[PDB]
């Protein structure tokens, strides 16, 4: 079935580089786009940066601009993010989206999502 | 009175259909017959007969023609027909044990290994030198035990050189029955109806030239610089770019290569670049100054036209995360370059002395995206001088910001076909559709 | 700029309900066809309605959005016990501040 | 078949690859295959009743 | 060590990406297809 699976991640500390995964199934990888959003625990969501895995060609917002990695191994159809000198307002979740399925053949907007990962950061134990 | 029904054959109607098209070149006679067949091909007209039209009124649409995707599976099928019974590289992934180039505190390594010969008993040792991007450590831990950087995954061929890569002229010519209509209007935007419509046989020459961030060789506009998107509210589309004055660009490889052929079997020969005679040096890429200023300065002023009449422009380099769609990566003289474009788009606008750009070579290259396949490119014999008319220009608009100004602006290399809709923004095929009724007074004598 | 909506609106069971917002109209233009989504509680959000005037499938269209001249709009016919999470409206890359529609217990 | 197999990849060359059964984790029994009987029964009647 | 049998346990040597190295592997394979080679009287058994 069209779906994202997502590996579940332990609190860091600031100052420190968050790993983040993303695996799709079913459909093709090497067709589509993939975006990454975030949304922070009551506020609204924010848009992060879109990779393309056919080529590798990524483009992030100017929030995020020299901060984060995004990469991608087609071998297994997986994605990553990488995300390195932290602060504390970076508490939030994080969910990647395809468009998979549309009668529309624009980028935007994506429907299907997945299980979603909450990332936060405490500065002491 | 009453009316009667009329039968016409032969009138002008068509409807917007999709069909397949063969090749069609020029009377040339040449170390022939390259990749891109010619004698099983057909022979064009001496002169085209381009017939105009008045009064007459049609849609267009760029980005949903059919022609490209036949362009490309033809490109893509025949670029793999005419490596068949060509020579394969399957016992050249021997371990290797391969040395520095001895130029003190480097480009290329020369490598020493073992090879088979004739006599299946018989082992000879052979050396050869190799690019810096075609080997990747085994041990790791760490002394020097180097190997190839496809066979982990994939198989290998060679490109046997009889056949040649360079580029020339194919006309696309409808079969009988259909029919192509050329668009001439001078402000055509992308997508509505276009006045001047004329009929051609078929169409011109076109040159299937591949490159990435940078168009080549391609056709120059008129009287004004053009802006295309199907999209340009949205960052999720290319937009490309078509300068009105060709800017010329001069990239050279200065090394003086030695082609040295080693048997690898009965009826099998590998080349190799045996020795580099002379000075080592960096192949380099040289672009005027003045001219790309200006034609910058050209291109910002059209561009001004949709995001205000007043706001900030900048460029930046590209974004990263290959070797293909990163720097600016072509083709020429039988060698495949990768020059940095960052020394280009380095520059913020707000309301003699040539440019110098590095390159890299590869030669284990992986072109025409798939899996099972990778290509072996032969070392060229002298020296390589390629000039070139730098035409085009693909852009991806931006990231998201809150709000400002001053968005910027990032070339990527496209999807490896728009290269042609530069070309094929300005043809569309149609059938014909000779049958009709009409209503007039007939009563056919019964006799 | 950005889209703004209003945070919270009141609704009452068996009534229907709206939820109207629009940003300025020079970036809108009325044919970005702003999307809306659902946010459940703790949960994955998923699409109700993609950009405008069509509604995609596995969602019923009980409850259904439009495009007016200056602002686009969604009408909650026949509210259930089911409409207790957030709603939000997207544009390509934009998103607005939030909505909660509440329910009558 | 009520065993449970493993999928076990290994190389063999350049680009190639080889599937070898696994260790299998499990039971060891015998794949079978089973038919109703008074159904079969009935069938056989039937059909030699047929050609007589 | 299944004690007194449809399946057989068998090791071989193997080819690898690298021409010169050689890497011994194991699978499980079917008394269907196996025929021995030896007979008098050890194991050594070979594909059909
Ligand atoms: C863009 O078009 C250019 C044509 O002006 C083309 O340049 C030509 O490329 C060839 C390829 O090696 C060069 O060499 C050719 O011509 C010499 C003439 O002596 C022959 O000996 C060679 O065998 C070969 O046919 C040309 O010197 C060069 N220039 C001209 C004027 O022909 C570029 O290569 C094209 N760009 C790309 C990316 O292919
Ligand atoms: C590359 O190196 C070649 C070998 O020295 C050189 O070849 C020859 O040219 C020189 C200069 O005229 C002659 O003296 C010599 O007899 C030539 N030998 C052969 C076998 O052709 C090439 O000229 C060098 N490449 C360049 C571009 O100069
Ligand atoms: C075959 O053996 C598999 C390995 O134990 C087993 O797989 C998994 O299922 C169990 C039962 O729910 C999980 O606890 C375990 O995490 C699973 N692991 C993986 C890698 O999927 C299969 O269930 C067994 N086959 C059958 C039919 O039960
Ligand atoms: C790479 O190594 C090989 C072998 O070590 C070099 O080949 C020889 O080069 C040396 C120069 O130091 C000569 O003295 C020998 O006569 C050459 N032949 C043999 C059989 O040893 C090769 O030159 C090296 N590559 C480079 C670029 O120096
Ligand atoms: C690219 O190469 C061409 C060919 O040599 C250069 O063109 C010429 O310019 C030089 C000096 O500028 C003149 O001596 C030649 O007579 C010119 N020839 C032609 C045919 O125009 C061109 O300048 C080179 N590009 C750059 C940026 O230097
Ligand atoms: C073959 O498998 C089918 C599917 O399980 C069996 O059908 C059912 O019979 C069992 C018990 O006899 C019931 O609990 C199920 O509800 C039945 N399902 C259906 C769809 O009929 C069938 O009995 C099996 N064959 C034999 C000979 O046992
Ligand atoms: C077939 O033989 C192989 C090798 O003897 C077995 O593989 C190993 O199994 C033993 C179990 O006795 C383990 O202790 C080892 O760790 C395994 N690996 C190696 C490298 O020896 C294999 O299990 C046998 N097959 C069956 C079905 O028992
Ligand atoms: C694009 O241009 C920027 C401009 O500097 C390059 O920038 C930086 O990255 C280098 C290595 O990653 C550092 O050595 C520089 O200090 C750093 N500079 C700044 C201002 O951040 C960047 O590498 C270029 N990208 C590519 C792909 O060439
Ligand atoms: C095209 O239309 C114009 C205006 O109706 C008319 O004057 C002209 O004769 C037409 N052309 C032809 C070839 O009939
Ligand atoms: C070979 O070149 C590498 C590249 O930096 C260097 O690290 C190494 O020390 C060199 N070794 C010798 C023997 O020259
Ligand atoms: C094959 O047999 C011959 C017999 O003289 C022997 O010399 C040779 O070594 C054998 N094969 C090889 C390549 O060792
Ligand atoms: C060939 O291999 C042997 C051992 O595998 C090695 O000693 C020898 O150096 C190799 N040949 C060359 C030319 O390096
Ligand atoms: C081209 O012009 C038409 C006419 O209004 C317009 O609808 C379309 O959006 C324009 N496209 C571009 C890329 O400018
Ligand atoms: C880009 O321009 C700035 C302007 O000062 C310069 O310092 C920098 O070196 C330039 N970058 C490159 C890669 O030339
Ligand atoms: C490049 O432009 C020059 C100047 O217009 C022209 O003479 C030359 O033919 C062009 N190159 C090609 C390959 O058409
Ligand atoms: C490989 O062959 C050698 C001798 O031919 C043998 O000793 C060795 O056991 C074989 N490998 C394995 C894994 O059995
Ligand atoms: O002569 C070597 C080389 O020179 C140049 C072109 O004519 C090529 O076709 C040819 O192969």
């Amino acid at each position: 079935q069209v779906q994202l699976v997502q590996s579940g991640a332990e609190v860091k500390k600031p100052g420190a580089s968050v790993k983040v995964s993303c695996k799709a199934s079913g459909y093709t990888f090497t067709g589509y786009y993939m975006h990454w959003v975030r949304q922070a625990p009551g506020q609204g969501l924010e848009w992060m940066g879109w990779i393309n895995p056919n080529s590798g060609g990524t483009n992030y917002a100017q929030k995020f601009q020299g901060r984060v990695t995004m990469t991608r191994d087609t071998s297994i159809s997986t994605a990553y993010m990488e995300l390195s000198r932290l602060r504390s307002d970076d508490t939030a979740v994080y969910y990647c989206a395809t468009q998979v399925k549309l009668d529309s053949s624009a980028g935007y907007p994506f429907d299907i999502w997945g299980q979603g990962t909450m990332v936060t950061v405490s500065s002491a134990s | 009175e009453n009316l009667w029904v009329t039968v016409y054959y032969g009138v002008p109607v068509w409807k917007d259909a999709e069909t397949t098209l063969f090749c069609a070149s020029d009377a040339k006679a040449y170390k022939k017959h390259n990749v891109w067949a010619t004698h099983a091909c057909v022979p064009t007209d001496p002169n085209p007969q381009e017939i105009h039209l008045e009064n007459v009124t049609e849609e267009f649409n760029m980005w949903k023609n059919n022609m490209v995707e036949q362009m490309h599976t033809d490109i893509i099928s025949l670029w793999d027909q005419s490596l068949k019974p060509c020579v394969k590289l399957t016992p050249l992934c021997v371990t290797l044990q391969c040395t520095n180039v001895n130029i003190t505190d480097g480009e290329l390594k020369n490598c020493s290994f073992n090879m088979t010969t004739e006599l299946r008993d018989k082992r000879q040792k052979v050396h050869a030198l190799f690019y810096k991007l075609d080997i990747v450590p085994i041990n790791e831990n760490q002394n020097t035990s180097y190997r190839l950087i496809n066979c982990n995954t994939a198989a290998i061929t060679q490109a046997c050189p009889k056949v040649s890569f360079e580029p020339i002229p194919i006309h696309y010519c409808a079969p009988a029955g259909f029919a192509i209509l050329k668009c001439k209007d001078k402000k055509f935007n992308g997508t509505g109806p276009c006045p001047s419509v004329s009929t051609v046989q078929c169409t011109h020459g076109i040159k299937p030239v591949v490159s990435t961030q940078l168009l080549l060789n391609g056709s120059l506009a008129e009287e004004e610089v053009m802006i295309r998107s199907e999209d340009i509210r949205n960052n999720a589309k290319n937009i490309l770019v078509q300068f009105n004055t060709p800017v010329q660009i001069n990239c050279t490889r200065p090394n003086n290569n030695t082609r040295k052929s080693i048997r690898i079997g009965p009826g099998q020969w590998f080349y190799a670049t045996g020795d580099i005679i002379g000075d080592i040096r960096q192949a380099h890429c040289n672009v005027s100054k003045a001219t790309w200023n200006e034609t910058l300065g050209k291109v910002v002023k059209q561009l001004r036209k949709h995001f205000g009449n007043n706001t900030i422009i900048r460029f930046a380099n590209s974004s990263g995360g290959d070797l293909e769609v990163t720097t600016h990566s072509f083709n020429c003289g039988g060698e495949f370059f990768y020059c940095d474009t960052s020394g280009l788009f380095n520059s913020t606008w707000i309301s003699n002395d040539s440019i110098t750009l590095p390159c890299r070579i590869k030669q284990i290259i992986n072109m025409w995206q798939r899996i099972g396949q990778a290509m072996y490119a032969p070392p060229i014999q002298g020296v390589i001088r390629c000039v070139s008319n730098i035409t085009g220009l693909i852009l991806t608009r931006d990231g998201g910001s809150t709000d400002s100004t001053t968005e910027t602006f990032r070339p990527s290399g496209g999807d490896m076909r728009d290269n042609w809709r530069s070309e094929l923004y300005k043809y569309k095929v149609v059938k014909i559709e000779p049958l009709g009724v009409a209503p007039t007074r007939c009563k056919r004598r019964v006799v | 700029s950005a889209l703004t909506q209003p945070r919270s609106v009141s609704g009452s069971p068996g009534q229907s309900v709206t939820i109207s917002c629009t940003g300025t109209s020079s970036d809108v233009g009325g044919y970005n066809y702003v999307s809306w989504y659902q946010q459940h509680p703790g949960k994955a959000p998923k699409l109700m309605i993609y950009d405008v005037s069509k509604r995609p499938s596995g969602v019923p269209d009980r409850f259904s959005g439009s495009k007016s001249g200056n602002t686009a709009s969604l009408t909650i016919s026949g509210l259930q016990a089911e409409d207790e999470a957030d709603y939000y409206c997207s544009a390509f890359e934009y998103f607005g501040g939030g909505t909660k529609l509440t329910v009558l217990s």
